RNA sequence: UACCUGGUUGAUCCUGCCAGUAGCAUAUGCUUGUCUCAAAGAUUAAGCCAUGCAUGUCUAAGUACGCACGGCCGGUACAGUGAAACUGCGAAUGGCUCAUUAAAUCAGUUAUGGUUCCUUUGGUCGCUCGACUUGGAUAACUGUGGUAAUUCU
RNA sequence: UGGUGACUCUAGAUAACCUCGGGCCGAUCGCACGCCCGGCGGCGACGACCCAUUCGAACGUCUGCCCUAUCAACUUUCGAUGGUAGUCGCCGUGCCUACCAUGGUGACCACGGGUGACGGGGAAUCAGGGUUCGAUUCCGGAGAGGGAGCCUGAGAAACGGCUACCACAUCCAAGGAAGGCAGCAGGCGCGCAAAUUACCCACUCCCGACCCGGGGAGGUAGUGACGAAAAAUAACAAUACAGGACUCUUUCGAGGCCCUGUAAUUGGAAUGAGUCCACUUUAAAUCCUUUAACGAGGAUCCAUUGGAGGGCAAGUCUGGUGCCAGCAGCCGCGGUAAUUCCAGCUCCAAUAGCGUAUA
RNA sequence: UGCUCGGCGCCGGCCCGAAGCGUUUACUUUGAAAAAA
């Protein structure tokens, strides 16, 4: 029923990967999720499941055809070597601190304020 | 200013390098380098677009850092080094190596190149200079002085230089009936043969180039690049040999190919 | 210093003689007879004319033999070829200058649907367009005010999620459909 | 679209102005369902500011005797991660505003053969005719204090 | 020797100088480790007097700026003009010193004054020719309350650097300390007039010893009818009924099948706002699109804003006060018959937009 | 518009190309250089 098409196939050493755009087709039916196409890609290049990121999935006016973008690495080494740390979050490899921005520039100024090994004991 | 700048807005850019609007506000100024800022192409612009390798800035960093860049057979290790006219990209990884020329139009293109045919570049000589022990030396337009050259090698000559070692191999004088192509101006990449030359005491000096369809025009003096011997070239020429269409004609062969493709 | 555009246009004109008899009466003939919503869109097709009038009088000034009074002159009439609302036999520059309103007018999706004959009225044409019913080469079209191009013209179809085309039926034949199944049952 | 109309008289023809007509960008009033863009303390006050943030920085290659952690057989000092501090770099970029300024600024074209230039790139770096590694000061640290407070000492 | 259109250019030769506040001629640090018989070796990193190159900066040449005569002579040894020799400056020159003659500009508008004047690339209007504006995202210039002076650094008369004045102003045990939002938010003043004390370095770049750290530079979201673009408020029949289209009854009547139009009789073809599962987007969401289950008959899921004497589209309608209240951009309406006032019915104009005041 | 150098060709020579000169302005026509939006 859904089916995927690729196009812009293009292959280089320099990243270790290889990079495409996606087309897929699903008739009558909701946007399709990235698990789902990232299984059929990995079925369709013979490539184990964890190593394909695809992202930037928009949608057509009427749904019948929908577009992205995807790629696929080498090994699990190289897609943890050079990828975004937010598109290894979203597949649960890499946790990012939940600290926001505020409380850390009154903590950069709080060490700023003081001067010696203190830094460290005012820092909290 | 109190000083040098260091930004560099979109709109600000030249229009060769001839990037969007939209997606920035800032634009990517080059490093310094042997080229003047105004026609050099940086090497971030180039990766991220003429080849779409990368698609962010680190990931030009993730592509240029590690060894993997060879500009004038050395390797080069900046993302803003200013890649400019005449000059060998050599790709170790992949295996195709690309000289930087001028299209018909005014601006660069991709040029692949066998890698054989890129050991040497041409350099076009500014000025002659003399050492402090009569020590003659020559100095180039990328700024590549080279000491102990021939006698013969006058003011606007061009010389074929050795990359792996930097040393004179074969040069050519500049006079009548010779293959040149234009650097810089309104007038870009144009490929055709010098006819004559005049002198102007104090001024500008403007020579006359015919193109080999016979269309014939005028440029500056310092914005010649003479690159051939008579009519035979040294280099590989790119797509449209630097003819210069004039509009109607190839809207006609895009037509044409519209109907030859289907 | 943002990354924006600000480049915006007014697409229509506002007319300098606020109230007359006969501009008011042409202007409600053609509003009613193309079964179009207000005056604004009749005034950017007036608009749009007036543009290439003026650029057809531009170029008629120029003298000839001018290579871009050529170029121009074989691009604006390759457009208008291609929109469809001139003729092929007319391939002349100074010919511009003798069409109307509803000639342009006669190329919107809503009159081509009408004329189709795959619907009713001009109004209930413009209902079926703006409620996402018939597809130009598989691409569902909701607006009325589409320019339909001379090879676009033999691809004008229902579409598929539609129930006229070939579906699902609607919404209230579901729900006539458990009112009868309720009352029966 | 190279466009007019009412008004001095008992009625006519004129100069002439007033008032209607369309756009533009400021405030304001009434009103308001979807969606894509998008201006926004400039006109008066370049008037006054409480608060929080806006400039920091380490690699395989300048200093590592803080057990703050940590590998072993410790014995020819230093496995390694490393807060702090010394050192070099940038802080003269970016951002806001139009107060002053009338051949001043700025625009096009020219010259430095009348000067300087961090950094990058190329060259120079046994071109001079006469120790197989020198010296003492300060950080960080430990300890001793005064101030009502400070990025004070 | 070599070059320019041109050097007191570069290079060459000779005689010396060469500043203790001092020009160079490496007392620096990693990786892989070896050959020959203790010396000898690759790939780098850092630093360095010099040249050229690169980003520049700086002083110059020619041409081009709003109004004003109730601004017609102005400037001068307290240097305005040129010459000679010097100081300082990175060079050039009254930039400044000592001496010389009185010079230089002006009716082709100097000098003086005002500007609600930052300049330009541009914007509105527009037959042609023109008028007005440009604080405002690009480029350049100036300043951080206003003058003045200065250290460091290659580059600053720097103000998120320092010093002194006055104005303003914080804390105090009264001896003394600490200040500059014309940066991002926010408050007061002011005025007719102008928004969140939000999230993120993911996208575009910038800085550092540099994949790795930081950036209110920026990006995202909210407020937002400044303004611009698309675009809902309805479509489809039989009968409540008036006539035209092809043929007749002198004339009423008829076939009238395409009919054409209007009033709250009937049931359907429906889809959208909103309520919402999911998916997608995204640093993470929200916005858009897709898609389940809901969701319209007076489809109350209710479209206003100004007018109806002339300009100028549009009632000699009805009722009320009757030169009062008021309307009216201008003519003029109002006196107990108001085609203009005040309220209902109908109608026209543009339509999610319309009216008023200012330039 | 003409008067000291050497070029396309022929036996001290004809032509062609000239180092160098070939009286002033406005006007008109062709080129260059003329940031992006």
């Amino acid at each position: 029923t859904v089916t995927i098409r690729t196009r812009k196939f293009m292959t280089n050493r320099l990243l270790q990967r290889k990079q495409m755009v996606i087309d897929v087709l699903h008739p009558g039916k909701a946007t399709v999720p990235k698990t789902e196409i990232r299984e059929k890609l990995a079925k369709m290049y013979k490539t184990t499941p964890d190593v394909i990121f695809v992202f930037g999935f928009r949608t057509h006016f009427g749904g019948g055809k929908t577009t992205g973008f995807g790629m696929i690495y080498d090994s699990l080494d190289y897609a943890k070597k050079n990828e975004p740390k937010h598109r290894l979050a979203r597949h649960g490899l890499y946790e990012k601190k939940k600290t926001s921005r505020k409380q850390r520039k009154e903590r950069k100024n709080r060490m700023k304020k003081v001067r010696g090994t203190a830094k460290a004991n005012v820092g909290a | 200013a109190r000083g040098p700048k260091k930004h560099l807005k979109r709109v600000a850019a030249p229009k060769h390098w001839m990037l969007d609007k939209l997606t920035g506000v800032f634009a990517p100024r080059p490093s310094t380098g042997p080229h003047k800022l105004r026609e050099c192409l940086p090497l971030i612009i180039f990766l991220r677009n003429r080849l779409k390798y990368a698609l962010t800035g680190d990931e030009v960093k993730k592509i240029c850092m590690q060894r993997f860049i060879k500009i004038d057979g050395k390797v080069r290790t900046d993302i803003t080094y200013p890649a400019g006219f005449m000059d060998v990209i050599s790709i170790d990884k992949t295996g195709e190596n690309f000289r930087l020329i001028y299209d018909t139009k005014g601006r660069f293109a991709v040029h692949r190149i066998t890698p054989e045919e890129a050991k040497y570049k041409l350099c076009k000589v500014r000025k002659i200079f003399v050492g402090t022990k009569g020590i003659p030396h020559l100095v180039t337009h990328d700024a590549r002085t080279i000491r102990y050259p021939d006698p013969l090698i006058k003011v606007n000559d061009t010389i074929q230089i050795d990359l792996e070692t930097g040393k004179i191999t074969d040069f050519i004088k500049f006079d009548t009936g010779n293959l040149c192509m234009v650097t810089g101006g309104a007038n870009l990449g144009r490929i055709g043969v010098i006819t004559n030359r005049e002198r102007h005491p104090g001024s500008f000096d403007v020579v006359h180039v015919k193109d080999a369809n016979g269309n014939s025009f005028a440029t500056r003096l310092s914005n010649i690049f003479v690159i051939g011997k008579g009519n035979k070239p040294w280099i590989s020429l790119p797509r449209g040999k630097g003819i210069r269409l004039t509009i109607a004609e190839e809207r006609d062969k895009r037509l044409a190919a519209k109907q030859s493709s289907g | 210093p943002v990354a924006r555009s600000w480049v915006c246009r007014k697409t229509y004109v506002t007319p300098r003689r606020p109230f007359e008899k006969s501009r008011l009466d042409q202007e409600l003939k053609l509003i009613g007879e193309y079964g179009l919503r207000n005056k604004r869109e009749v005034w950017r097709v007036k608009f749009t004319l007036a543009k290439i009038r003026k650029a057809a009088r531009e170029l008629l000034t120029l003298d000839e033999k001018d290579p871009r009074r050529l170029f121009e002159g074989n691009a604006l009439l390759r457009r208008l070829v291609r929109i469809g609302v001139l003729d092929e036999g007319k391939m002349k520059l100074d010919y511009i200058l003798g069409l109307k309103i509803e000639d342009f007018l006669e190329r919107r999706l809503q009159t081509q649907v009408f004329k189709l004959g795959l619907a009713k009225s001009i109004h209930h044409a413009r209902v079926l367009i703006r409620q996402r019913h018939i597809r130009v080469r598989k691409q569902v079209v909701n607006i009325p005010s589409f320019i339909v191009r001379l090879d676009s013209q033999k691809h004008i179809d229902f579409s598929l999620r539609s129930p006229y085309g070939g579906g699902r039926p609607g919404r209230v034949k579901r729900k006539n459909a458990k009112k009868g199944q309720g009352g029966a049952g």
